[PDB]
RNA sequence: GGUCUUAAUUGGAAUGAGUACAAUGUAAAUACCUUAACGAG
């Protein structure tokens, strides 16, 4: 599968409808959509579980389920995380909503009911779930933890299929599309790595080549990386990256290098970059967007050659703590993640113009 | 089986064993027993077992007739045609040398083309030619001779046209060295300079040389390559099955 | 620099693993005091500075290398805290898996001193 | 009338048999290492004399030719994914001047020990061979395994076994069962 | 519980059938006993289980895995018609 | 003369070699891989 969808000129831009929702809950993980109805979902680091429907694009979303945790749930399979859920996704049918977090149990959720449909153990001291990834159109589950193992379980069976090892660092994020693969950064490592599962093989990108080139380079006339943040695969045979040092890199099977870079995305503050918080795409599109506590939603647009991309826009809405960012269409409107604190705990200065709970964008044409 | 012909590449472990051509219209190294065609070349088969049960379904003619022998010795410009499963190939060489994977529409499965190897006068003093498949024809246009092609219909037996052998014509390599190589002529010295459409030149016997048309205007479809593949028919078979 | 910046995180990462690493300036001052510090990480933008100002003279005393990268935040996260982190030591285990990677930066440390 | 199966042996056993200096060097190593015999040496004194060899030879040709180049350069890569060869002493030069412990010192055994997990080369030893260790999903359990270097962070200890979850085991759960049948009912 | 995939799914009409690759996954459980794959790889299709047919399995080392190859028919009297008998006693 | 600096005693706290239901393996068996009941002073 490749991008069939060239809409990158006709965009409404600075038109684009810019509004905020006051939430009642405190530090906001992430955020999901279930698009056939429209649907939202919302795990919190204080323990809940949240629900919303934003299906009108004239009003902001709206009320539906939600269902709060405590410590009553501490002991090993319990059917309520007595911690914090630090990541959250939703069975691509709209029948299922999982969750997993830092006491490294998964809970899967009937969504109408909103009550535990199920609970699988993880089994380990180390088994914290950083992340999660559908396949398409599928209850295949990609599941990413930092004892560097890859699970995978397939929800009506709700059964473990299979488990993957290898990366030297801690496994932060994974992206997934239709056909079956994903991919992983190991962060601190500066590598990336591709999976095809049954085949059961892993492609390997490196980057963080140092400055002192950069310099050697501009000198005929600013930043290393300390680690890789994020990725969001754009297509099959091609995806983007990005890093603390605020470069963002679109990858490429065709060569074992970066296929294009960019630095200083939400800026600086020797001196501070920007970290690039949020990175996501729309699906076989030329358009991909990002977002830090810089607050300037960054919605970059790949050139037809697909050799380089450039900048659409910004959109100030938001501000702090910038965590996911998902596309949803029938036009646009994109649903931010704001909370006032950094999803994995070290700590982003001074946030001011701080706030927590959905942003929202609208977006036609 | 390792003193069975090359060009059927069967694998050198596996058994000691390979068909055998039936006794048939093809010399046996010039032949592709149909086992070797169901199963090694189509994968429709895998055991032995599974050619049989195949064949004795009466599921694939040659030429037109149901053929129930494992080891029928099948051969150049023979058809082939496998119903259940609507496909028709032709029996025809890739470059390399090998009896290529080769499907034809479900007209042209309808005729062949056949060199003539004799003409002869046969008893009561009528007249016969035989091509290379081993048909004989009898009240044959009294302009074909030897060496000369003849387009067969194939419901009927029956010439329907025929070419001559001579310099300029289109021509199929059946053998030797450059087996599998098309094109024109330019000289008889029995050995045939032949030259492709690329201005390579080459030499073969007489008894190699098969015309198959005019330049340009072949009177069957080529497999890729113009004879300039096997591996590219078969990569179609298995991809599309 | 960019580089050693790079190279001494990357081994506060794995000494934080490894359990090989004291976080904090109170806890820094006693591996220098007790003689087990093979290198000391100090953040630069570290606020007030002053809260860390005896490091350097300390370490110098004791001749230990010691260096300052730019970030409290980034030494933070190195350190595998949610924290910024200020000060960091790498403790001594000439056992240690990463010991030719605490060598490694000791030299470069000591190089800059120089 | 069958095809060869080709073997060949992995060690080398000493000159002079009783140099009271080299049988000390070597107790120190077995010691240092937790190491069974001389044999767990001598593979290894083996093992180098061949890349040493392997890297003589090569260092007589002209740097610059395409066999020097070719196999000194992946001498080199493969002496380095494994940690013997630091991440930059890399050129032949330096792996003549590679030694023992060099390559000793990436055993299973002695990694398990290295961090944590075991406390003892020997601790080490008896938990690599008795299934308790992992390199990544796999239980590895010959001590002389070889821990190449990205593959340094996937160790531990393995899904079955009691220190890696999964039961305790079955002399602990045969405890269980007598605090259970007597003192119980 | 058990996960099962099929790949290579192809159509063989010259014997009815849907010919494939069966790979089930073992993950804490011992193994198979193929009885149980003729009666989940029945249901997964309309087959009731004497139009399926499973043996190609050798396990993989390590455990916790199978891979074979697995034939599906229409029509049980086309099962009692082809297929090799020491198959059919099973 | 010089120079450095443990047990014929006791106490309680995992594993396969084997062995063996099973299933697995196999043409049928056997061993391996899995695994109930067993199996260390």
């Amino acid at each position: 599968g490749r991008v069939f969808r060239y809409f990158g000129d006709k965009l409404l831009i600075s038109e684009a409808k810019q509004s905020f929702t006051r939430v009642g809950e405190n530090n906001l993980t992430c955020i999901s959509c279930f698009q056939p109805r429209l649907f939202a979902y919302t795990v919190s680091k204080d323990l809940q579980l949240t629900k919303y429907d934003i299906t009108d694009f004239s009003k902001r979303p709206k009320k539906l389920k939600y269902a709060k945790g405590g410590a009553k749930y501490i002991p090993n399979t319990t059917e309520g995380h007595y911690d914090e859920i630090l990541t959250v996704a939703a069975s691509p049918d709209g029948k299922y909503v999982v969750t997993g977090g830092r006491d490294r149990k998964l809970i899967v959720w009937s969504t109408e009911s909103l009550s535990p449909v199920k609970v699988i153990p993880t089994k380990d001291r180390r088994g914290e779930v950083l992340s999660l990834a559908f396949r398409k159109n599928s209850d295949q589950l990609y599941a990413s933890c930092a004892d560097f193992k890859i699970r995978t379980y397939s929800i009506n069976q709700f059964s473990q299929l299979e488990i993957l090892y290898g990366h030297h660092d801690i496994v932060e994020d994974i992206s997934a599309l239709a056909m079956e693969r994903c991919v992983t950064v190991g962060a601190r490592d500066r590598t990336a790595m591709l999976w095809k599962i049954p085949d059961e093989t892993r492609l390997t990108f490196r980057g963080g080549d140092e400055p002192q080139k950069l310099l050697r380079r501009w000198m005929k006339e600013f930043f290393c990386e300390g680690s890789i943040d994020v990725v969001s695969m754009v297509d099959d045979f091609h995806f983007i990256t990005g890093s603390d040092n605020g470069n963002i890199c679109l990858w490429s099977l065709a060569k074992k290098k970066p296929i294009f870079t960019e630095r200083i995305a939400h800026g600086i503050l020797l001196l501070q970059p920007f970290w690039i918080t949020s990175l996501y795409a729309i699906p076989y599109s030329n358009v991909f967007i990002s977002g830090s506590w810089s607050g300037s939603l960054k919605v970059w647009k790949i050139s037809d050659n697909l050799r380089s991309f450039e900048l659409l826009g910004e959109l100030s809405g938001a501000k702090g703590v910038v965590t996911k960012i998902q596309v949803v269409e029938s036009k646009f409107r994109i649903l931010a993640s704001i909370a006032k604190e950094h999803r994995l705990g070290r700590w982003i200065a001074n946030v001011s113009g701080a706030r927590n709970g959905i942003y929202s964008a609208v977006i036609d044409q | 089986r390792l003193a069975a012909p090359h060009h059927w590449l069967l694998d050198k472990l596996s058994g000691c064993y390979a068909p055998r051509p039936s006794a048939g219209p093809h010399k046996l190294r010039e032949s592709l027993p149909l086992i070797v065609f169901l199963r090694n070349r189509l994968k429709y088969a895998l055991n032995g077992r599974e050619v049989k049960a195949i064949l004795m379904q009466r599921h694939v003619k040659v030429d037109g007739k149901v053929r129930t022998d494992t080891t029928y010795p099948a051969g150049f410009m023979d058809v082939i045609t496998l119903d259940a499963t609507n496909e028709n190939f032709r029996l025809v060489y890739d470059v390399k040398g090998r009896f290529a994977v080769h499907r034809i529409t479900d007209e042209e499965a309808s005729y062949k083309l056949g060199k003539v190897k004799k003409v002869q006068l046969g008893k009561k003093g009528v007249p016969y030619v035989v091509t290379h498949d081993g048909r004989t024809i009898r009240y044959p246009d009294p302009n074909i001779k030897v060496n000369d092609t003849v387009k067969i219909d194939l419901a009927s037996g029956k010439i329907t046209d025929f070419i001559k052998f001579d310099a300029g014509k289109l021509v199929y390599v059946t053998g030797g060295r450059n087996l599998g190589r098309i094109g024109t002529i330019v000289h008889k010295e029995d050995l045939v300079h032949i030259k492709d459409s690329l201005d390579n030149t080459f030499v073969t016997r007489l008894n190699n040389v098969f015309v198959i048309g005019e330049q340009g205007k072949p009177y069957i479809s080529l497999p890729k390559g113009k004879g300039i593949s096997i591996a590219e028919e078969r990569d179609r078979r298995r991809a599309q099955q | 620099d960019a580089a050693l910046t790079q190279q001494i995180l990357d081994v506060v990462q794995q000494a934080a693993n490894l359990r090989q690493l004291k976080k904090g300036a109170n806890e820094a001052t006693k591996t220098l005091n007790r003689g087990i510090s093979e290198f000391i990480i100090m953040a630069a933008d570290c606020e007030p500075i002053e809260i860390l100002l005896h490091l350097p003279l300390l370490c110098e005393d004791k001749n230990v290398p010691y260096v300052f990268v730019p970030s409290r935040v980034a030494l933070g996260r190195a350190c595998g805290v949610s924290r910024p982190v200020i000060a960091a030591s790498i403790t001594t285990n000439d056992a240690s898996a990463i010991k030719t990677q605490i060598y490694a930066v000791k030299d470069k440390i000591e190089t800059l001193l120089i | 009338p069958r095809a060869p199966r080709t073997y060949s042996k992995t060690y080398s056993t000493p000159k002079r048999p009783y140099e009271s200096s080299r049988l000390d060097a070597e107790l120190k190593l077995a010691g240092e290492f937790g190491l069974k015999n001389k044999k767990e040496i001598y593979r290894i004194s083996f093992q180098l004399s061949k890349i040493r060899r392997a890297a003589r030879d090569l260092l007589t040709r002209d740097e610059k030719d395409p066999k020097r180049l070719f196999e000194g350069n992946a001498l080199i890569r493969r002496l380095v994914r494994v940690g013997v060869l630091s991440e930059d002493k890399k050129k032949l030069d330096y792996v003549l001047a590679l030694k023992v412990e060099d390559f000793l010192e990436r055993r299973l055994q002695t990694q398990v020990y290295k961090l944590g997990l075991a406390k003892s080369v020997h601790h080490a030893r008896v938990l690599i061979t008795q299934r308790h260790i992992a390199v990544g999903k796999q239980i590895v359990n010959i001590p002389s395994f070889m821990v190449r270097l990205d593959s340094e962070k996937h160790i531990d200890f393995a899904p079955t076994s009691p220190f890696g979850g999964a039961r305790p085991g079955r002399v602990a759960r045969r405890n269980a069962a007598r605090k259970a049948e007597a003192s119980g009912e | 519980a058990v996960t099962i995939r099929t790949r290579k799914v192809i159509s063989n009409p010259l014997l009815a059938r849907k010919q494939f690759v069966v790979d089930v996954l073992h993950p804490n459980r011992a193994n198979v006993s193929k009885d149980e794959l003729r009666e989940k790889l029945a249901e997964v299709y309309k087959a009731e289980k004497d139009a399926v047919s499973v043996f190609g399995f050798r396990t993989q080392f390590g455990g916790g895995k199978s891979v074979g190859f697995g034939l599906v028919y229409n029509s049980v009297a086309e099962a009692k018609k082809f297929e090799p008998t020491y198959r059919l006693v099973r």
